[PDB]
């Protein structure tokens, strides 16, 4: 089931012989032991999880013309109230606060009473109403679907965060500069991303 | 004559000609090149 | 500049001192007469001082307040401000040195070891051989990972322990 | 093996064996080891392809510069001549230069520790190309001329890249204390030989006896 | 034949002593029932100056 | 009042026996080594706790250890 190889002649891993998302990676040897891998398989899909949701995000809100997603919270310093499309949630500041941490506490708490190392990973049920892991070839193949594309967001909200650091231009803003002229604006030339430049 | 050589090939006189090299060419130098701190 | 340091060439008390230690001599160079050999040995010190003086100007130094020159240790602030020369490049040239040292010796030891009474060969030296291996050291680092790599350079709990 | 860098009596050790280039050149014995011998022989490869095809930027071009049919600056000053242009292509260069060749680089590093291992849908559909018939010496990178039996015309290339190595040298050296050019250095030898040398005027030793 | 042979080196396993993962040639061994039969000797002196010392068989075990 | 215990080890050297000036130490017979001798310390009471028994004894580790403790006239030395 290996998708393929990060570095073709490299020696296989025994540890990773047979799973979703297998390159033959681990240099490190991180996950040589049977239980840890269980916890980091686990990990990796909810550290993609949250980045997918979260990239889409940080797209929508620039794509639709509504603002940056680094100014989303400033509200709170200045006072105004949040918005969704220009909708004017009322809720305020310790409101958010109190909601969050009590609904995903009930959620996360759930999740971790499993106990069933398959479906701590995949569950089912209410989670897949309309019933797309019922075909066991379609699941195989849409699972590294989920695990390339998650790959990717995460990545890539790293890369929404650094860009920013850097240059305070959002996101199509800063990429822009590279089509308009891709040799002088790179981060080579940001004067923050490499010492000396 | 094998035995001189022998007495010469002893530790102290060994440590003799290493000292009069390594502390001669240090002098010599500091004689030529005087007084360098900084390398060029 | 850094560190709230000014260059040494334009520092007062820099050349204050300069004129300080040059008048020293010139009070010493009054006693004795212009041909003789005490005036040219002044007069020599006092060229090696106006000597030291401008050098250490020309070399970007920084002076304090005190008046004297400070050195810089960190590679970033010392390639960033040009100051090399003064700490980072000496640390090479002194380990380049210090591991010759080690891998010469490290290697009269083990040679000497394959034969037999090597306690003579310690008193006694084989000057030959001294001289055949520390002529051959002067790529001591490419052996070393020659020899890391390897695996001959470290023992393996063949070695005595105490409890 | 081929002829002695010394005529007279330096045994070698090591380098009785098959190699291409060997001369019974060791002193250091750098070579005892056969795992990094393999790997310091890819090293003399590289340096010498490398050098060589650098050397002709600075041979080729001169010797047209001294003539007088091109205007172009000298490699002593080439690198502060292009980025002051107008249509530059300011200091993306270095970095580039590293993603580009840390691409093939490994390639050629994991080929060396795992020979003529390029899986087979690794690459889009060139996986077989870029299989290798030995370290160094690669097949499909080379359109003609690869055929013959008596494969050394290797000799060949590291003669002229081992000479090409001390030309760099001899450059940046020359370009040190001279001052001037590598060609701009010939004209003056050829036409006062004896005054213009490393001794007197090139200031490689301090020669100050004006008596 | 008890023990080791004559003239076989062997690393030595007591805790208490000098010669501790450490070699030795097999100077002689004794037959006749002694709790400390093997006797071996080594180049280097311990702390008082003495190269031979009797150890036993379980103490000792093949070289290297 | 010192304490003088002899171990497994001893090969009837004899030099700890002619080393103690105070006769604390004398030999017997045994069976376990080749001599067919081992030392004993019967009269620990005159010891003085000079230890040249256990400089004497050439074994890798001594075979004779004496275990300073509580003193005494005799033990000290103490010729009032
Ligand atoms: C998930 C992490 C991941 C990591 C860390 C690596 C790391 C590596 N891979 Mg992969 N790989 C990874 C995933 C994967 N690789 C491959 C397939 C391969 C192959 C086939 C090869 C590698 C190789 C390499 C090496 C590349 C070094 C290099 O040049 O980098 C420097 C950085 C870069 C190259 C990125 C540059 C950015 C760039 C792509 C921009 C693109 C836009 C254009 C430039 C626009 C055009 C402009 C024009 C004008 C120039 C390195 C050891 C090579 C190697 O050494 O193999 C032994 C190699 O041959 N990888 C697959 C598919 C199965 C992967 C799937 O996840
Ligand atoms: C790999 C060997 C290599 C060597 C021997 C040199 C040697 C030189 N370069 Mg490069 N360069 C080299 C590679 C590279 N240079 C540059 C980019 C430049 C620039 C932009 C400049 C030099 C300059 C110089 C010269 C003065 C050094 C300096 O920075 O002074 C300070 C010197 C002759 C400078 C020069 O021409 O000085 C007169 C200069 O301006 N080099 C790039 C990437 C673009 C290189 C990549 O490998
Ligand atoms: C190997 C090729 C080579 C060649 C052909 C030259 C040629 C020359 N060098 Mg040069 N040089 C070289 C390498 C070379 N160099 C290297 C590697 C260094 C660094 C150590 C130098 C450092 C240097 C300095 C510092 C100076 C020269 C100068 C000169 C010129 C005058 C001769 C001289 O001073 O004696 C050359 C002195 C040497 C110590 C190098 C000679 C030793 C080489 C390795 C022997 C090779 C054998 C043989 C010549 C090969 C034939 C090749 C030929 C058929 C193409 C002359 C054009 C002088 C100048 O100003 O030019 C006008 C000068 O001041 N060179
Ligand atoms: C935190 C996120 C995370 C986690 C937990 C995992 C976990 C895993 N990945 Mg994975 N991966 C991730 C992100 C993550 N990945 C991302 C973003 C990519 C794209 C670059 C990949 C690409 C990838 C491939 C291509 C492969 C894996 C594989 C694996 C599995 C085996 C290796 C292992 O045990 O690593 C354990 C690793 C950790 C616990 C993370 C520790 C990180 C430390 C603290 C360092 C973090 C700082 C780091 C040095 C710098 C990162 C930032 C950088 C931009 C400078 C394991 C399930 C292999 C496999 O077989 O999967 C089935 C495999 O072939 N991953
Ligand atoms: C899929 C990942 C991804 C993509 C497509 C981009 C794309 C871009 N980044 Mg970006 N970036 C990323 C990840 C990514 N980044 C991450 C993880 C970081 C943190 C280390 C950054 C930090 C960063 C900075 C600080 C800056 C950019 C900038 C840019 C833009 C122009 C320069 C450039 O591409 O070189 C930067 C990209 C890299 C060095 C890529 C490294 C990671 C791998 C190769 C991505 C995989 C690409 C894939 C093969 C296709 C361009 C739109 C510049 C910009 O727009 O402002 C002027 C800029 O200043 N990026
Ligand atoms: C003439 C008077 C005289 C003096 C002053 C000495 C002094 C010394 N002898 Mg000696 N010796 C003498 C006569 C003398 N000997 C005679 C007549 C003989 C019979 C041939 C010997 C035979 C002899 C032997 C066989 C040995 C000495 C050694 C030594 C050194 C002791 C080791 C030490 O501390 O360094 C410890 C050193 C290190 C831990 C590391 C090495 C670094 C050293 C210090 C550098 C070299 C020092 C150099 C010799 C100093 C110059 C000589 C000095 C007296 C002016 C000491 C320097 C021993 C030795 O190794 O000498 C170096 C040694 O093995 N001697
Ligand atoms: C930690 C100890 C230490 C260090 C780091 C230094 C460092 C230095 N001392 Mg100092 N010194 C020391 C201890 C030390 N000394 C002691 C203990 C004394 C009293 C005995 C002296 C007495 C002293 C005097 C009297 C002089 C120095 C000088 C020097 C400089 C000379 C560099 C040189 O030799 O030319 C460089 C030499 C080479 C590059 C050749 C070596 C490399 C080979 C060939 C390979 C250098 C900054 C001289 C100086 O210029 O001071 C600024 C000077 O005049 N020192
Ligand atoms: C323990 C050793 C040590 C220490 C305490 C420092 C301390 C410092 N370095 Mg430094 N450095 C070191 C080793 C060290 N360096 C080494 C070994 C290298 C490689 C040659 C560098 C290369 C380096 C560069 C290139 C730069 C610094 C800079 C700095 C300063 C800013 C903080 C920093 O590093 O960024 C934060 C680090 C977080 C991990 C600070 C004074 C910067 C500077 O110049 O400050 C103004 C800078 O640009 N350093
Ligand atoms: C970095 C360049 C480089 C490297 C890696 C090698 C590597 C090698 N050469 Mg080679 N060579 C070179 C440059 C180089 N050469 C140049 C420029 C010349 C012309 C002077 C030669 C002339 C030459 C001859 C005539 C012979 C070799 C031989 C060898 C092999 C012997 C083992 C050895 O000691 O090499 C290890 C090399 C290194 C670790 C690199 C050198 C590192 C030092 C510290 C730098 C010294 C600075 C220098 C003096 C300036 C090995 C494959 C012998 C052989 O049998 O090969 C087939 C042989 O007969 N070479
Ligand atoms: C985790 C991550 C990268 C992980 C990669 C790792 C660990 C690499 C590991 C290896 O290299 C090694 C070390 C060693 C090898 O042996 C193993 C591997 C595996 C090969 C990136 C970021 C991944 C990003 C994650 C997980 C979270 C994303 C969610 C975001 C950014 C949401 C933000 C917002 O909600 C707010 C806050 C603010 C609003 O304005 C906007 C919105 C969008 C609403
Ligand atoms: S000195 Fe030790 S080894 Fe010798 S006879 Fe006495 S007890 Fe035994």
């Amino acid at each position: 089931q290996r998708a393929g190889n990060f570095a073709p002649g490299s020696e296989p891993k025994e540890y990773l012989n047979d799973l979703p998302g297998n390159f033959n990676f681990d240099p490190l040897e991180l996950g040589k032991e049977k239980g840890t891998l269980q916890r980091y398989r686990e990990a990796e899909l909810i550290h993609c999880r949250w980045a997918m949701l979260g990239a889409a995000g940080c797209l929508a809100v620039e794509v639709l013309g509504l603002g940056n997603w680094y100014d989303a919270p400033l509200w709170a310093v200045t006072g105004d109230k949040p918005t969704w499309f220009g909708i004017e949630v009322p809720f305020d500041i310790a409101t958010i606060l109190g909601v969050e941490v009590v609904a995903m506490a009930v959620a996360e708490g759930l999740r971790n009473d499993n106990q069933d190392m398959e479906k701590r990973l995949y569950p089912g049920g209410a989670f897949d109403p309309l019933g797309f892991s019922k075909d066991p070839k379609s699941f195989e193949d849409k699972k590294l679907k989920e695990l390339k594309n998650g790959r990717l967001a995460m990545v890539a909200c790293l890369g929404f965060a650094g860009q920013h650091a850097a240059t305070g231009k959002p996101i199509l803003a800063a990429l822009g500069d590279h089509l308009s002229s891709p040799f002088f604006n790179n981060f080579a030339t940001n004067g923050v991303s490499v010492p000396g430049v | 004559m094998k035995d001189f050589t022998t007495y010469l090939s002893t530790a102290p006189v060994v440590g003799l000609g290493w000292a009069i090299f390594t502390s001669g060419l240090l002098i010599e130098i500091n004689r030529f090149f005087p007084d360098p701190l900084v390398f060029s | 500049d850094i560190a709230g340091l000014t260059p040494c060439s334009e520092s007062k008390a820099y050349n204050k001192l300069e004129r300080k230690e040059l008048k020293v001599l010139d009070k010493r160079l009054k006693q004795y007469e212009p041909g003789s050999a005490p005036y040219l040995a002044l007069q020599a010190t006092k060229e090696r001082t106006e000597n030291r003086f401008k050098t250490y100007a020309k070399q970007g130094l920084l002076c304090g307040n005190d008046g004297l020159p400070h050195l810089i240790s960190d590679p970033g602030l010392a390639l960033r401000f040009n100051h090399a020369g003064e700490v980072f490049i000496p640390t090479f040239g002194f380990l380049y040195v210090a591991g010759y040292i080690g891998h010469v010796g490290r290697q009269y030891i083990i040679l000497s070891k394959e034969d037999a009474k090597p306690t003579d060969k310690e008193i006694i030296l084989d000057v030959p051989l001294a001289l055949k291996l520390a002529f051959q050291g002067w790529a001591w680092p490419l052996a070393s990972i020659q020899e890391l790599r390897n695996g001959s350079l470290l023992e393996k709990d063949e070695n005595i322990t105490v409890s | 093996d081929r002829p002695l860098w010394y005529p007279g009596a330096t045994p070698p050790a090591h380098l009785d064996g098959s190699m291409l280039g060997d001369y019974g050149f060791d002193p250091l014995r750098l070579g005892t080891n056969p795992d990094r011998m393999k790997w310091f022989r890819e090293a003399e490869l590289t340096n010498g392809r490398w050098a060589m095809a650098a050397v002709v930027g600075i041979l080729f071009t001169d010797v047209f510069t001294s003539i007088g049919l091109v205007g172009l600056p000298k490699w002593w000053e080439a690198g502060a001549q292009t980025y002051p242009i107008d249509n530059q292509t300011l200091r993306t260069l270095a970095i580039i230069e590293f993603l580009l060749f840390g691409w093939v680089e490994t390639k050629r590093l994991y080929d060396l520790r795992n020979p003529g291992s390029q899986g087979d849908g690794s690459f889009l559909g060139i996986t077989d190309g870029l299989k290798g018939t030995e370290n160094g010496y690669p097949g499909g990178i080379f359109d003609p001329l690869g055929y013959s039996k008596t494969s050394p015309e290797k000799l060949d290339e590291l003669q002229n890249g081992r000479l090409a190595m001390l030309a760099f040298l001899g450059f940046a050296s020359t370009a040190a204390v001279n001052g001037q050019g590598p060609i701009e250095s010939l004209q003056t030898h050829l036409a006062d030989p004896f005054h213009v040398t490393f001794a007197t005027n090139g200031v490689s030793i301090p020669h100050f006896t004006e008596f | 034949e008890i023990g080791p042979k004559r003239g076989s080196l062997v690393k030595v396993l007591r805790p208490e002593s000098y010669w501790y993962n450490q070699v030795g040639k097999v100077v002689s061994v004794d037959q006749s029932g002694i709790r400390y039969p093997v006797v071996v000797r080594f180049e280097n002196q311990n702390y008082a100056g003495v190269s031979t010392n009797n150890y036993a068989l379980d103490e000792i075990e093949e070289v290297k | 009042a010192h304490v003088v215990k002899i171990y497994d080890t001893c090969i009837g050297c004899t030099q700890c026996v002619r080393a103690c000036p105070l006769d604390v130490l004398e030999m017997v017979p045994w069976d376990g080594c080749k001599a067919a001798q081992m030392a004993s310390s019967p009269r620990t009471e005159d010891c003085v706790g000079c230890k040249r028994c256990e400089t004497a004894c050439p074994t890798d580790f001594l075979s004779v250890r004496v275990y300073l403790g509580n003193e005494s006239t005799r033990s000290l030395g103490l010729a009032y």
